[PDB]
């Protein structure tokens, strides 16, 4: 009955949201600005906050959902596998 | 510094509303006394139509009137905190915009005014109380009865009864 | 009675005055896109023979493979919610009057900003239609809300039943 999948597809579908931005602009946390040294001041006793960045790629990366949670969830994981099994890999479909 | 009243619009609006529907509400009983027999709670339902359907229910009836009643009631809403009514005879009553002598504050104890051809609501003052307490009266004494007056044979005179519930 | 009087500006207002009727306006198109659902019935007497997906015999066409999930609801469902955030991406980038960037100083002179850029450029026969859409939607919509497990039979007495359970 329960579409367990349903969700582990579901939460998943999330935090690929988080496979981001390792890639794509420049370095690492937006280079540490902040976290060891402390910001005065500002780190003091507040900031930031921004309503206003809340895009970026709600329209691009909410594919990533449907990636892993396509083809490869209900649909038996990369069937177009080879690429060194003999101590061991299969790998054997339980699906 | 408001020494006192006050009031107004108020609650002499509040009785005449009093007084004219307990006046009604003994039409009520009016019916059941000289070609006599029939009424008490009678539960009525109340007059009661045709021979073409009905049947027990037909419906919660009684339940609906009074949704119209409903909005007829915010109209003297639609009222009183800001006078609108043509005739204008309750508010003060008619006479069209006068008796305000108390519509702009300022009263202690303003008698009123109001008919044109002619005289008042006033011994419509008094019909007014006659039946609010009729009806304090008329509902007082079913708890224990209901008819009135034959001769003097044996009626008229207070024969035996059983107390309040006790 | 929430329109009992009472709302100042981009609050008040703001958020409403065609605003958020204006996306109510979306709920009555809803409720043309559902009362262009309820009415499989609305015509008596017509001719039907059948369909149309019915209490579930087997989906669009099985696929040559074990069907997705299970059901035609999750597949013609997951898709739905990412095909229309189109829309309110389009909808949810705006400001009524000019439009540049975030330019110099806009804010009042005369003419006064404007009115929920799209505002009620007349026509105000819309809102007549939309809260005597919307009064129907919520309102004896309950008619056919609470326990309507039959559907039509109607067999001369009265009208109305009173409360109960
Ligand atoms: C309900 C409906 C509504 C909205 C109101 C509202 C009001 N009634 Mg009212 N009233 C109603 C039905 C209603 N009444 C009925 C069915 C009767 C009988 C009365 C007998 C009545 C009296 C005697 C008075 C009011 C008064 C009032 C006002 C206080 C208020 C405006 C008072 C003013 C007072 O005069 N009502
Ligand atoms: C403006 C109205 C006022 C007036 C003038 C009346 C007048 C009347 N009511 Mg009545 N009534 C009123 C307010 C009033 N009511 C109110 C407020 C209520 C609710 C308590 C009732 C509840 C009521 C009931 C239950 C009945 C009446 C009945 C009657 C009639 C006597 C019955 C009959 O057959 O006529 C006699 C006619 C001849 C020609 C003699 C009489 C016409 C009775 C009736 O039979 O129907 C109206 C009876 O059914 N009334
Ligand atoms: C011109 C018309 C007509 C007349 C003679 C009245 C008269 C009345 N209405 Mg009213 N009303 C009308 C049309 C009318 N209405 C319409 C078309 C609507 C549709 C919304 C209403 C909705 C309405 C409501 C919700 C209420 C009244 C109320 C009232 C009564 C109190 C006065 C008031 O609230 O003014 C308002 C005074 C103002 C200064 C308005 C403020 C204007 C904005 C800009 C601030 C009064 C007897 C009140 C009442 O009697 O409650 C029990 C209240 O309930 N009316
Ligand atoms: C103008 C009003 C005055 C006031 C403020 C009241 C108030 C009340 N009367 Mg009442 N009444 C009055 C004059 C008044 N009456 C007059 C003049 C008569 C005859 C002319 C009656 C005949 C009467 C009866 C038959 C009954 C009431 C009842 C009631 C009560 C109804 C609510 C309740 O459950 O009682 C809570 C009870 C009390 C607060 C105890 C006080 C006992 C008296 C006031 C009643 C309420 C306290 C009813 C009731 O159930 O009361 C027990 C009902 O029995 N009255
Ligand atoms: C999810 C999807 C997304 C991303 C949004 C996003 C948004 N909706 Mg929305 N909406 C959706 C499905 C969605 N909606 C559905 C299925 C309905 C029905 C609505 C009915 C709706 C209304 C009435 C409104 C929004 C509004 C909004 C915006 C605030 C925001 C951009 C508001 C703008 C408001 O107008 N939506
Ligand atoms: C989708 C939508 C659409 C386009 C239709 C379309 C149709 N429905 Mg229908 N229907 C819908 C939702 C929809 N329905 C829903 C949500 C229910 C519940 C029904 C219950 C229903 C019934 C009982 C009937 C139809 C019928 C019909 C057909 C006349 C027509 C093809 C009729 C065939 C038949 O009368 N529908
Ligand atoms: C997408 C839409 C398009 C369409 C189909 C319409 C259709 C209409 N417009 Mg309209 N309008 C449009 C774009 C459109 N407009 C645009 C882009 C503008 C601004 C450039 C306007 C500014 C406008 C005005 C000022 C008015 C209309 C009015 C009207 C209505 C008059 C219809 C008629 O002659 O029959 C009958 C009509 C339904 C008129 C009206 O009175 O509607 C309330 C009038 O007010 N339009
Ligand atoms: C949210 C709602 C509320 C509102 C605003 C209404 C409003 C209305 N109902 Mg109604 N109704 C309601 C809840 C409500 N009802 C409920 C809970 C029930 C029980 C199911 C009914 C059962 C009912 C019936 C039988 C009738 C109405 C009718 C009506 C209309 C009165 C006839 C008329 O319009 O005269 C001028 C037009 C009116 C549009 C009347 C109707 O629609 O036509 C006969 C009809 O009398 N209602
Ligand atoms: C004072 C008035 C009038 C009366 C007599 C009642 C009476 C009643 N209401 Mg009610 N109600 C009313 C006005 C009234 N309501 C109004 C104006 C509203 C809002 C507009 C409601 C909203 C309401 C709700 C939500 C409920 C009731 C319920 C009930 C009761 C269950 C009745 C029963 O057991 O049937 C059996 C009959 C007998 C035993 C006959 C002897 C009941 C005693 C309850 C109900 O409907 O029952 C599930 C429910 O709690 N009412
Ligand atoms: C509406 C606001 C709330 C009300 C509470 C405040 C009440 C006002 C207080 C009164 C203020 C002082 O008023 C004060 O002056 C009066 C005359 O100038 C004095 O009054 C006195 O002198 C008069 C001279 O012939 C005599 O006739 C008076 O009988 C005598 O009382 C009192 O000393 C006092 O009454």
């Amino acid at each position: 009955p329960s579409l367990v999948i349903s969700l582990s597809t579901g939460l998943s579908l999330f935090l690929g949201r988080f496979v981001f931005f390792n890639f794509q602009r420049e370095n690492m946390a937006k280079q540490v600005p902040e976290q060891n040294g402390m910001s005065h001041f500002e780190a003091g006793d507040t900031r930031a906050k921004e309503y206003v960045s809340l895009l970026k790629s709600n329209d691009p990366v909410g594919f990533n959902i449907v990636d892993v949670l396509a083809w490869g969830s209900i649909g038996h994981i990369v069937a177009y596998y080879i690429l060194a099994t003999a101590s061991n890999g299969y790998d054997p479909s339980f699906f | 510094l408001a020494e006192d009243p006050e009031n107004l619009r108020w609650f002499v609006q509040a009785e005449l509303v009093n007084g004219r529907w307990a006046m009604l509400g003994v039409a009520g009983m009016l019916l059941p006394e000289v070609f006599t027999s029939i009424g008490i709670i009678n539960v009525p339902k109340w007059y009661a139509a045709g021979k073409e359907e009905y049947f027990a229910s037909s419906s919660t009836l009684f339940v609906i009137e009074f949704i119209l009643s409903h909005y007829v009631e915010i109209r003297r809403w639609q009222d009183i905190k800001n006078p609108g009514s043509v005739n204008q005879d309750p508010i003060f009553k008619q006479y069209s915009l006068p008796a305000g002598e108390v519509g702009y504050p300022g009263g202690i104890f303003n008698p009123l005014n109001f008919a044109p051809t002619l005289e008042a609501k006033e011994k419509e003052i008094a019909n007014g109380r006659l039946m609010l307490a009729f009806l304090g009266f008329i509902i007082q004494h079913n708890v224990t009865g209901k008819g009135p007056f034959d001769n003097l044979l044996q009626h008229i005179s207070d024969p035996w009864h059983n107390t309040i519930v006790q | 009675s929430a329109p009992g009087d009472f709302g100042f500006d981009p609050l008040g207002l703001g958020e409403v005055p065609a605003n958020l009727e204006r996306y109510k306006e979306s709920e009555l198109i809803h409720c043309r896109w559902a009362m262009l659902a309820v009415p499989g019935i609305l015509v008596p007497e017509a001719l039907g023979y059948g369909q149309e997906w019915a209490a579930l015999p087997g989906g669009q066409a099985t696929y040559l493979g074990n069907p997705v999930p299970w059901g035609t609801l999750p597949t013609i469902l997951a898709i739905e919610f990412l095909a229309i955030a189109f829309v309110e991406h389009q909808r949810s980038m705006e400001k009524d009057p000019e439009k540049k960037k975030y330019p110099g100083g806009a804010f009042d002179p005369l003419g006064y900003s404007k009115d929920p850029k799209k505002l009620e450029e007349l026509k105000v026969k819309e809102i007549k239609n939309g809260r005597l859409a919307l009064l129907a939607f919520v309102g004896f919509c309950v008619q056919q809300s609470a326990y309507p497990g039959t559907g039509p039979l109607e067999n001369l007495a009265t009208h109305l039943a009173d409360p109960w359970h």
